[PDB]
C-alpha cells in the first residue's frame, strides 16, 4: 500500500495520486491548508458535518 | 427505517422531506446547497405538486428550526425508466435558498474515483429518512438513521428478483431485522470519512423491507456526479 492507497495518503478528504506523488484536494466550502493535507472550512455549516 | 435510531439533534441536517398537498411527507431528499435538493426520480410520480421540507426531526412538534420551500425548477433522469428504476434521480431547484442552522446543512458531494475507491469500500454507510418502521406499518413521526453494510456486488445480484443495474448498488442486511422502507425513497445514503459525511446512495427500491435474503437498492450517486453537477450550473 502507497500514495493514496496508505491511509489516504494522510489526506483529509481527496487524494489523487500524480506523478507519483500524493495531492490532495477538498469538497467546495472547504479549502486545503498549508500543509497541503487538511481540508479547512470557508465558513459555517460546511457540508458533511453535523451540527452539534 | 426498520430498525436502527433517532437522529438526534443536529445528526441528520442533510435530512429534507418531499410533502404534498395535505402537508404529508411521501419521500425523503438530500440537501446539496442552498438551492438545491438531491432526490430519486421515481418519487416525482407520487405527487401532483409538493413542497420541501427541512431542519424537521419530528413531524408532530415545531422546534423552530423547520422551513417549507416551494420547487422552482424539477430536473429529473431523462433515462429514468419505471420498468426497472434505472436512472433513478432528480434534482431539485427551490424558489428561495435554503438557511443553514441546526438541523440544516448540506452533504457533501464527493470526486468520482476517491469515492469509489474510498468511500464506497468502507464497510458502512447510513441511511435515513422519515419512512415506514415496518413493512406493513405507517411513515415515522420521527426522523431515523441506520448504519448499513455495503453489499458484494454479486451477493446482491443473486438476490434479487429484479435486475440490478450499473446504476444502482445494494445495502443492508441479509436476515437482521433493519433496513430503509417505504416513505424513505429519495433520501439520503452517505458515507462518513474522517467526521466528514459524503452523498454515496440516493433510496431508490426494495422488495419488501428488511426480508431475510433481500437487501435495500440505492441509485448510485457516483455513476450521476458530472450529472448532477451540470444539473447545479444551470
Ligand atoms: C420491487 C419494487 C418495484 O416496484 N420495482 C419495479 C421497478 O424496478 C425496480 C423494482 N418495489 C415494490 C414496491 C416498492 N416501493 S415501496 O413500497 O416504496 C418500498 N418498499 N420497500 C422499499 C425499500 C426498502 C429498502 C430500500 Cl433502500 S427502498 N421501498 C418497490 O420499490
Ligand atoms: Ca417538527
Amino acid at each position: 500500500r502507497k500514495l493514496c492507497s496508505l491511509d489516504n495518503g494522510d489526506c483529509d478528504q481527496f487524494c489523487h495520486e500524480e506523478q507519483n506523488s500524493v495531492v490532495c484536494s477538498c469538497a467546495r466550502g472547504y479549502t486545503l491548508a498549508d500543509n497541503g493535507k487538511a481540508c479547512i472550512p470557508t465558513g459555517p455549516y460546511p457540508c458533511g458535518k453535523q451540527t452539534l | 427505517i426498520v430498525g436502527g435510531q433517532e437522529c438526534k439533534d443536529g445528526e441528520c441536517p442533510w435530512q429534507a422531506l418531499l410533502i404534498n398537498e395535505e402537508n404529508e411527507g411521501f419521500c425523503g431528499g438530500t440537501i446539496l446547497s442552498e438551492f438545491y435538493i438531491l432526490t430519486a426520480a421515481h418519487c416525482l410520480y407520487q405527487a401532483k405538486r409538493f413542497k420541501v421540507r427541512v431542519g424537521d426531526r419530528n413531524t408532530e412538534q415545531e422546534e423552530g428550526g423547520e422551513a417549507v420551500h416551494e420547487v422552482e425548477v424539477v430536473i429529473k433522469h431523462n433515462r429514468f425508466t419505471k420498468e426497472t428504476y434505472d436512472f433513478d434521480i432528480a434534482v431539485l431547484r427551490l424558489k428561495t435558498p435554503i438557511t443553514f442552522r441546526m438541523n440544516v446543512a448540506p452533504a457533501c458531494l464527493p470526486e468520482r474515483d476517491w469515492a469509489e475507491s474510498t468511500l464506497m469500500t468502507q464497510k458502512t454507510g447510513i441511511v435515513s429518512g422519515f419512512g415506514r418502521t415496518h413493512e406493513k406499518g405507517r411513515q415515522s413521526t420521527r426522523l431515523k438513521m441506520l448504519e448499513v453494510p455495503y453489499v458484494d456486488r454479486n451477493s446482491c445480484k443473486l438476490s434479487s428478483s429484479f435486475i440490478i443495474t450499473q446504476n444502482m448498488f445494494c445495502a443492508g442486511y441479509d436476515t437482521k431485522q433493519e433496513d430503509a422502507c417505504q416513505g424513505d425513497s429519495g433520501g439520503p445514503h452517505v458515507t462518513r470519512f474522517k467526521d466528514t459525511y459524503f452523498v454515496t446512495g440516493i433510496v431508490s427500491w426494495g422488495e419488501g423491507c428488511a426480508r431475510k435474503g433481500k437487501y435495500g437498492i440505492y441509485t448510485k450517486v457516483t455513476a450521476f456526479l458530472k450529472w448532477i453537477d451540470r444539473s447545479m450550473k444551470t
